[PDB]
């Protein structure tokens, strides 16, 4: 109702994550992984 | 002097289970009072305490707040936006979508000492649980020549929200309680005023530096300063080193003049930086213009010569929006001794971008790389050619200055590596910044070497973990060289040794 | 902007005759709105127009007005006295003693329009005659320190002065009529103003660089710039040439950015003026730095490592008040090869003076001057050893840039000497300032030389007169060498041909 | 009289002028003669 899920042609937006919609924004964004931070999870982050 | 904190810019990216997104919001935000990038509360499920949010009083940057389904969110002494970088290319500060399946998200927003947001605009949409945020008149706080890009959907659907105090003028508050009631100090203050007054008294008029008003008319009585502050003072410009004299037609030591750093007026540019003529500490020197040492001071020469390539830095012009060094932008560093800015290596430049439009990279033109000596700010490796045993390209690096630092602490990382051997033989300084080395599963030779020996200042510290454990190497024989063991070395070979 | 003269530093001497007196102030302040200098009103009689003053609307160093039986000084539009320099180290503006036997003397200064000094006190005394300016108020003209030691003396023995009109303030105002009464714009403030005021209502209050007053609340509206004058903006200071972004920790270029000229903002540096990466034009670069020509424009530039030894002039440093080069202070040229500022050489260096403490000059300690290849201001030889037949010291000299002027107008001044020949062998050029070449009464080889070829700059003048006639010069043999060019020649052995 | 001759001690303080003594400030000042200018009468000005 808030998110859904992504399309097959992102695959990789997410470098260390899982892509989410949000539909309010009409946008696209990343759920990263425990240690994985920025926009595409995108570098280590300390712990 | 006030307490300092980076900021977010993950924007409505989110890090695991909600929990550990929480839990790395209160890390970052803790005792912080400074916000040096964003301000991003995202994510915030309820029953969750935001109560180190109160320290917040600057932020530079923008302020976004979304999908929290968290009822209050406490900003109360928050006091400035600088907009240093926008939200969407125009929004300072945004609250969105902070909502839940049965429409119980945000409901308190106690923002009552923000006065002003120097540049940028705010937006607010779908917040169908956030109460009394219709109330606020934001003229007072944004700029003039933004409030064309000011957007507004204030409308509540629950409707049940106390109403703003009589001590609250116009009716608009930020909250219940009457110490929400929305504080004014702009347009209502007289014609000659021109400063953000305390109110429509001309007498209790401030100052054009102050920033989001005043306790009293001299510039040292600011709350916040527009520009510089140099000490507890206000400044446009920070406090020449060297005045005109009209008199004399020369010019003449100011004893007052301080040196320009960030937003601050200090007497002495710290080390790792440079210093121009100017008076100003600089990250890096322009073209034509180079770094040297003088007289116990490093500053930029204007160049007329030998000189070299500008060799800027990921994340910086050229490598704007660059996640890391691959085919598009890897012929650019073909012969540059001295990084102006960062490296960053990363598995998506193996992998390759579609998204990016970026082909995969060959690991042999890493190669080009073994002509740098100097990095400016900080080297970040987390992906590097599984072929190869140790950071070959980087043999002869000598020096890292670590002015620009990961998360604002790590100035050398070396992570996620099938690499038996680091290989950083002519490796010899760290100005600054702390080292991780984590992760990687064949790496051995890294524990033996005395890195505080190349950190220039006291308090760096050493993060080494996750790496293949020293007993196990030592029982496969990777250890040291046995004529050369009195410092350490980067692998296993003689000419890996240090101090031989 | 603003028509500018030098000024006077004479301060009670006379010059000349009365008349010649009057004459010398008048070519003075003639058209004049902006004193640079000092304004000194002395020695001036009755039936005497003084008209010309009513042009002064600043003045930056000293007013003495003393000695004078004039009855009417009209400094009507003179709004600032700076008071960059005082008289007897206390004093901006002095009135003094200006009466004659008959006790007769000035009756009417009406400086309707002074609003501030700026730095100084203010001293009348034994002016018997002076009308109606004992009522001004001077704690709103005067800065709130300098207050302490202000002189003040009125007593006008003849009472038969008429009386302030009843609009002026206070009964305050500086002569008869409406017009001279007295302007308050300090004390009439409103509470906690920031500097000065146009009205009695809180909102009336100026910007804190207005000077004399305001025309409304803005700093565009100051009727004078407390420091700056940034082209009818006043500023504090000229609009930095770069400025520092605190966002991305590097410098950037200001388009409003602006160069620094005395007390205004110029967008470009005058001509023979040189700039520095500071953004300020100066009249000569450090003993750190040399001038050089980049992009068409004179800059100072840091030094290379072996740069040249730079010393003060006379009149600066450790030569405050030295009246010429001298036993005492010769010593400090020894390997100079710029002089920044000015050189004078007087016949009191060679016959000593007693009120200086200063031993005779030995001669030949002149010969450490041959070292000195450039002076940035101006250089006025009034004396010479009489048995030497060329300035032998300045053989090597080859720029006097002229930037300072002597009397604001001549660069090089040869006066009342023996010498037969000028010997300026590698004067190579005059940047700016005329040449005056007079009183040599056995000087030859001066009017060989075309002299436009050596300035450099467009209205340069030369003044060449009683000196040995040049129809003399070539009867008996006193003519430029065969080998010389028809350019001219600077005497008569071969080695002082031209160019 | 305002205005008297200098006492002996002050032959040579004027270089190109007359010495003057002002009573009403008790001061010695100068009087030049004709093309000279300055306090002590140093310089030399073109009439
Ligand atoms: C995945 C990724 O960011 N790849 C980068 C790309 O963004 C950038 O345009 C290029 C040149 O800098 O280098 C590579
Ligand atoms: C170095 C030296 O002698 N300087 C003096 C200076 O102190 C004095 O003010 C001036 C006038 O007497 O004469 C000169
Ligand atoms: C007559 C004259 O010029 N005397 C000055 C003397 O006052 C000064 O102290 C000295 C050094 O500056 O140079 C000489
Ligand atoms: C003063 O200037 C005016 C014109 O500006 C001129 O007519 C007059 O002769 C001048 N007087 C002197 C003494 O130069
Ligand atoms: C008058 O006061 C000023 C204040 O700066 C001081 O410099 C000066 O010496 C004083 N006058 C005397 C005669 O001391
Ligand atoms: O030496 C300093 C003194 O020299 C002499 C005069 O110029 C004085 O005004 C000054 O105080
Ligand atoms: O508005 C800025 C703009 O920059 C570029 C891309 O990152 C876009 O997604 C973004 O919207
Ligand atoms: O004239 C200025 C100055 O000259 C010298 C001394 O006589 C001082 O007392 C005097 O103030």
């Amino acid at each position: 109702v808030s998110i859904t899920k992504c399309s097959s042609d992102m695959n990789g937006y997410c470098l260390h994550g899982q892509c989410i919609y949000l539909v309010d924004m009409s946008q696209n964004y990343c759920r990263c992984e425990v240690g994985y931070t920025g926009v595409r999870c995108e570098h280590f982050f300390l712990t | 002097e006030k307490k300092v904190c980076q900021g977010t810019s993950n924007k409505l990216t989110q890090l695991g289970t909600f929990e550990d997104h929480f839990l790395s919001l209160q890390r970052m935000f803790n005792n912080c009072e400074v916000v040096l990038g964003n301000l991003e509360i995202t994510y915030v499920q309820r029953n969750y305490d935001l109560s180190f949010l109160k320290t917040i009083q600057e932020v530079a940057g923008y302020v976004l707040i979304a999908l929290n389904t968290v009822e209050r969110i406490p900003l109360e002494n928050l006091q400035i936006i600088k907009g240093n970088m926008y939200y969407e290319n125009s929004y300072a500060l945004a609250v969105l979508s902070n909502y839940d399946a049965n429409k119980t998200g945000l409901k308190e927003l106690p923002m009552r000492n923000l006065q002003e947001i120097l540049h940028g605009a705010v937006r607010f949409s779908n917040n169908p649980a956030l109460c009394n945020v219709e109330s606020i008149q934001w003229r007072d706080i944004v700029s003039s020549d933004f409030l064309s890009n000011m957007s507004m959907d204030f409308q509540n659907h629950l409707g049940s929200c106390q109403k703003c105090d009589p001590s609250c003028p116009n009716g608009s508050c930020w909250g219940a309680g009457e110490e929400n009631c929305q504080k004014l100090t702009k347009i209502i203050c007289a014609q000659q005023c021109s400063g953000r007054c305390r109110g429509k008294s001309p007498s209790d008029c401030c100052h054009n530096q102050c920033a989001a008003g005043c306790t009293g008319p001299r510039e040292s009585d600011c709350l916040v300063c527009r520009k510089f502050r140099d000490e507890a003072t206000c400044k446009d410009t920070c406090p020449p080193l060297m005045l005109y004299n009209p008199t004399t037609y020369q010019m003449d030591v100011n004893p007052e003049g301080k040196y320009s750093f960030g937003a601050t007026c200090v007497k002495k540019c710290p080390r790792n930086y440079v210093v121009t003529d100017h008076g100003s500490c600089v990250r890096a020197c322009g073209a034509d213009s180079y770094e040297m040492e003088e007289d116990g001071v490093r500053k930029c020469k204007k160049c007329e010569g030998p000189c070299r390539k500008v060799c800027n830095g990921i994340g910086i012009g050229e490598f704007k929006d660059s996640l890391s060094i691959n085919a598009t932008n890897i012929k650019h560093f073909k012969n540059c001794t001295s990084i102006s800015g960062d490296l960053h290596i990363l598995p998506v430049a193996f992998r390759g971008d579609s998204f990016t439009h970026t082909p995969p990279l060959d690991p042999q033109e890493l190669d080009i790389l073994k002509t740098v000596k100097e990095i400016t700010g900080f080297l970040l490796i987390q992906a590097w050619p599984e072929n190869r045993t140790d950071l070959h390209a980087f043999e002869n690096l000598e020096i890292i200055r670590g002015r620009t630092k990961q998360h604002g602490q790590f100035s050398l990382a070396v992570v996620s590596l099938n690499i038996t051997s680091l290989g950083l033989r002519s490796l010899k300084e760290i100005s600054d910044g702390d080292v991780i080395i984590s992760g990687n599963k064949n790496l051995c030779y890294a524990n033996t070497i005395n890195w505080k020996k190349l950190f220039g200042t006291s308090g760096q510290k050493t993060k080494i973990i996750s790496n293949r454990g020293e007993n196990s190497c030592k029982a496969t024989g990777q250890v040291c060289h046995a004529l050369c063991s009195p410092e350490g070395c980067w692998g296993p070979e003689p000419r890996d040794c240090v101090s031989h």
